């Protein structure tokens, strides 16, 4: 009775609706960041459903601006509108102030961009979630964000399917301050344990930033050196 | 003000003054009038400087927006129409400005921007009061087949020439050079400084 | 219960008034486009239905500009004003920069547009999916775009009735960088894998484009060579 | 349970609402269009009805300008609202270009204001089809328009409660290039087969016009000659 | 159920919300015209209920200018806000021309009035009908007009809870050019005809305008005269 | 199914949310009006209950302008705010021209309020019936309207519960032209009729106008005397 | 059926919604005015929760200004901004007159703003009654207010849970004209006659005016003298 | 039946779905606040989640301004938008005025804002409470503001889960103007008592303010000498 | 600037200089503005650069817009039509332009647009303020019996002499010939260059 509108609470407070998108999330492909020494990255699965297509192309890692990327799972029509956002909103901060001083506060537009699509009728929320990770005047930086709006500030997590294995894996391994190929390493290894009988993984994206830098996108030959 | 771009078979030079007066004072010694706006785009301003710092701001945010949309830099025509589109939408209320786009796509350019839209490129180019100053050495020296060490050396000589008969222009010379190789690169300023020595100049 | 209403998401996640606009496209003739050798063309099934009707104004092939055609299937009204839509939309972005540098953000464009009208009350999807193709400066592109607005870019792809035959035909059988007329032969097998029942393939519309060059519109007798 | 809102895709993707819209038009009086040598005709089946009703206005053939006419079933205020849209719709590309080029624009702007009707919720669709018949630059032109917004360029036509029967003696018996007079005679055939048994054909609307002259109403008289 | 609100269509193409409008118009008193040599008229039943209402007041017969009158003829407030928009309506042409040249023209824009409100929802239709008389430069004219906005123009006709016996005495007793006082004389008799079983007519209201003249109101001796 | 929203017609033709909000009206307290030689006067019955009251304010006779009063029965808050839409109505036509020539367009004014409020969903109807009373360019004027907008103009009326007694009491009792004393006199034993039985009647207002003045208020002594 | 929408009238004329915001009125705590002479009081109750609350923040009895204050019972969010409302309302009528001639005035406009709440679809109604006190020109004033928009003026009045076995007792006691103490006397036994078994009440807010004076509100240990 | 919409009551005057937000405020982490000495403090409950969380990044306790901070309970992502309000509702009044005079102005300007979301149909509640606590020109002060905008001021108070158990041992436990250090223990010592099965509480946040200071926000370190 | 429009019996020739200047400022030597809008038409620029060169965009947008739309080229008295509809609805916040438009539709046309929109169709005509020396020339040596080889010395010989007394014109002479069989064809420079060199002529 209580889950057909967005605007209504369940007896028990809950907004189904909101929950219902988390959903969308969970069928999306297995995307992953984690933070290590002076830098952070991001490592994305890509679901592929035929050799047609070119898979270098609307790709899972977006590039928000240089110093921020971001990584989606989910609808991907609505992942697009919102990297579309997040990149409009991070140039009138910084056409604002000149420069973008914490990421947060971009991570935190975003979140309520889609928590306004959970409070109005006539709008449904968008089937989202978000890894934004990047660096800015305080350091490193990862953060993800849910179609709810809710943000969390990570050392590592992932999103997509395996999440649950994935963070599952890095709860038990991860270090903080790895060196990179390190990181890059244990990020493949966790990866890997989400995909099941005997499933290979096919080379994934990889983005990483240090301080100091811009962003890198590892190209193919980087990534299978890993595989 | 005086600013300059120039063309080169693989190269752009871009170089301005620092002066910024109100009338006879001198307020600013060393204001800045030259900008890298993308990885092989630079911009100079003259004119209102308000209105030229907004322009900068505005041109550095959508060049990397236009660039992380279409994974590929603006073309420098590109660049020189979207100013060119925005000038003109307000010509009635105007940013009261003259700018020079120059950079390297598949050829180097520089486009020569006014206060009501118009752009138009060219071999070279000077923006400010003491352009006149600027046009004159480079009618008279200037060549095609100059090489980037005498092409730094061309713009020197005519900002350096500008300064001395232009009360308000003055200061450090900044130069940038542009280059698919290199990218957009402003030079040191102690390289600038042994120029000038070597060259006979002075201020 | 969770069937009626583009705001509303089903407990998995779904948005099913979507995923019944898809299914107008199914229902609309088949249109195929594929890379080849420094070009990319567009074939489309003309499902003829008398010899009353005029023949030459019926095009499924529509140019967006010199450089960029477009084919769809599914609802008509809907597809033509979607047309007019990425029309308008091309010359603006020439207007604005001088020129349309990359083919895909046109595309992105037009998807969301369509995005839109999965996400607010009181409007129903577009019951559309187009192929584009043209050269910009990266090379030839090759897009399609569903009612949800999602794009991916490909070598080759199909919508409409026999999406699925040709799709499968192109992937057992497709390579990249073949001549023309080995392409344009190759799709026209691929679409009379389509038709069954032993029915006849009749002259279908077919267009390319090469680098530095603009498009072209097979005329009628060029294209019954391959028939 | 799909067909309640125009907003509403059923399962198979269809809209009820706007096939519903399509029963209106099939309840109206028969008219028909065809080509003939540099030009084109309209016959309307005048369904009359009482003596006390003026039998001189309110017809079923409209100008919408000199150049171009319209013949209607369906809704009647409905088509009257459309007939208004036409042809204030043709002076205002008149005033903007000084004349009206290709008829199949005019035609467009008519029915994406007919498309717009079946894709917003508050709104029902127009109940109306419409067969326009002019002269352009191209040529003699003849179109059909349905409540969907759908178009088709035609040789020979019908819309209303004949339409079927029409269409399938013109399917059979139409010739292009026929001289006026034997277009009418055709046409009147035409419209005599659709009648049900033994019921007698009363004076239609006729219209014609030819390359390089206004159009013409045939006047009552010059109808009976037919008759 | 397809008859709840108006911008639904059954599936045999109906408006039944709009049928249900003129249901109302069914339940008014009858009023009645018709076009007389040189000249037209209008004739009135009014329902008078009780002797403390004031008869000279809140007539059926409204004149919209000196040269067109209308008599309404269901909900009563509803009749009265079209009348108010038929004057201004009428006013507007001719500031804008110095004259009203066609009343069709006013008719259609009544009728365009009360076709808006069948179309969109958050409104019903006005439950009226109404008929419209008077001289143009056409000549004698008389127009009805219903809830969908459908009109047409008559010789005479009736409207209101006698309108089917009233039209049929007309079809067999009207004849076109009788001099006023047969006219009216007709028109009392047409009336009479409608009443049921021993019931008597009370004094009509009457008004009718010939060419060349302005609309002359009948009062009470001179409609004594023909009962 | 047809008697919860003021936009849905009943298949008879009816607007039940209409008549149902004429029920509110027939709660109220009966007032009524009468005309009598060069005048007129309104009589409203109280029923005032506890002793805790200040029965000296929230009057049922309310004053719209010097020449003109009202008094209304039903939804006492709608009442009110009908009450100061006419004072601001008759105000607003004063400054226009001057002076109001004839109290029934300040009527209407009032009546195409309540009207719209009967067409447009999302709002309900007016719960309230008035009568207006006053002197204008044309005489003595007694009107009343009710939920619908529907007005009349009498020699005498009633409105509230006991309507009906007073109504048909004046129906035999009234007589045209009374000096002011014997039609206070006959509207006092006319609302007395109406009365419970052993009920009786505690001080009603009533004011009254003759032409040439401005209105009077009865003070409480003076109702006493007809008592 | 009827009662779920505030625009829906029930058969006999009613609108629930509205009587069930009056119910939300009952559950608040109990408070009272009442005239005495040259003057008016008002006397809150409130159960205090916990020892942790802040009395003082205690919000029962509200200036509207000097010479007005206000009492609520019911939703007490909506009361707030119904007493944020009549504040500012009261500043509006000072500019623009220079002062408040008449206190009536304005527990209309709240009265009026209550009232529309309970006319358009959207919004629900206040739950809140309201005291209004003070002294205009016409002399001490105490006027009710209910969520219907309904007022009427008292000499005595009380609102809330304990409203009928206050308003009873004040019905067989009260007396117009008491000097101040004997009317907060009074007041303080209404209130004590409304707990229950045994309460014996806890410090009320009281606060009072006279003629030529502001409002006072008796401190903490001033009301103990009456307890 | 009554449940559904926020903007209908129950036939008891409940609005359930208001009811509902308070829910999911219940299941939040305890936070309570509590006046000492010149000064006030907020303590809250973190709750834990993974070792990989970014420690002190998504705080509970969120500073307004330099004199007044915040706690809340219930969905993150509404309150946080709330929070966003608070902080430039008090930026608007210190431009305005200079300064901050009285602290509940503010918390009335923040409740007005979520009684606006019980009122406007299309809208949720948020479902979210708060303590505010600081400094200003009266003292230090405290207040909770729940869903309804519903206000109250505190010597102590909580929200969260573990509320009842907090406030059952504040109103034993707590007094007066005890020193910081003491306050702080108090608060500690009822925050553990609300855990069950002998659950350890992990370090809260912490932050206090006295007169004539600024906020401080105790380190990580600074707490765990209390737990 | 000098910019002409002639027709022929089945041919326009337009061309123009290509200085730009800010009052005697040569600031730009080698400035556009004659254009290609459409398949079989062209249109030369005058006045303030930033309010012709929106205008050339907008044309090409919309020439290729129409021709998308209607499946045949906009005709030439249209696009003139729709230029006129265009600049009269701004006239009080004008494109401070003179245009000429010329094509081949059944017929050669060409048109001359003012900044309020005003429209008038010519045998030929020239804008800008080196028009009233090509007016004289025209004048004296037009003939509608001209060949293109003609037409085409004919406006060399027109432009040379505006930019001989016109200090606002100079520098190369553009020039587009249009035909129904080739379309719109610029000339190359080296043929131009030829017949200044064959004509006797300078600058």
């Amino acid at each position: 009775a209580y889950d057909r509108a967005i605007t209504v609470f369940s007896p028990d407070g809950r907004l189904f609706q909101v929950e219902y998108a988390r959903e969308a999330v969970k069928k999306g492909s297995t995307a992953l960041g984690m933070k290590f020494a002076n830098g952070v990255l991001l490592i994305s699965d890509k679901k592929v459903r035929s050799r047609l297509i070119e898979q270098n192309s609307i790709e899972k890692i977006q590039l928000i601006d240089d110093y921020v990327a971001a990584v989606t799972s989910g609808l991907v029509a609505d992942a697009r509108v919102l990297v579309d956002f997040a990149r409009i909103s991070a140039q009138q901060e910084k056409v604002t102030y000149g420069s973008l001083v914490n990421i947060e506060n971009l991570v935190k537009r975003v979140a309520d961009q889609m928590q306004q699509y959970t409070q109005y009728g006539g709008v449904r929320p968008y089937g989202v979630s978000l890894i934004f990770a990047g660096i800015d005047q305080i350091g490193p930086r990862l953060f993800d964000c849910d179609p709810a709006g809710t943000i969390n500030e990570y050392k590592a997590t992932a999103i997509g399917s395996g999440k649950d294995a994935v963070v599952s894996f890095l709860e038990r391994e991860y270090k903080e301050n790895l060196p990179e190929k390190e990181a890059v390493t244990l990020g493949i290894k966790a990866l890997k344990s989400s995909l099941e009988e005997g499933e290979e993984l096919k080379a994934p994206e990889i983005a990483s930033i240090t301080v100091g830098n811009k962003y890198r996108i590892y190209d193919q030959e980087e990534v299978k050196k890993f595989l | 003000t005086t600013t300059v771009g120039i063309t080169l078979k693989d190269a752009v030079i871009m170089a301005t003054e620092r002066r910024v007066t109100m009338e006879n004072f001198i307020m600013h010694k060393n204001g800045k009038k030259l900008f890298q706006i993308d990885t092989y785009t630079g911009m100079t301003i003259a004119g209102l400087v308000g209105d030229a710092q907004v322009l900068v701001r505005y041109m550095k945010a959508e060049l990397e927006l236009y660039r992380l949309q279409r994974r590929v830099n603006m073309p420098i025509e590109a660049v020189a129409t979207l100013l060119s589109n925005m000038l003109n939408q307000v010509k009635y209320m105007p940013y009261m400005v003259q700018l020079l786009v120059g950079g390297i796509d598949t050829a180097p350019h520089v486009f020569s921007i006014d206060a009501a839209g118009g752009s138009v490129e060219d071999i070279y180019a000077s923006t400010g009061s003491g352009s006149p100053f600027v046009y004159g050495v480079l009618e008279s020296q200037y060549s095609e087949k100059m090489t980037v060490d005498e092409g730094v050396d061309l713009v020197i000589r005519a900002i350096s020439a500008a300064k001395q008969r232009d009360s308000a222009s003055g200061g450090m010379i900044d130069v940038a050079v542009i280059t698919r190789k290199d990218g957009y690169v402003q030079l040191p300023t102690d390289q600038i400084e042994s120029r000038i020595r070597k060259l006979g100049l002075i201020l």
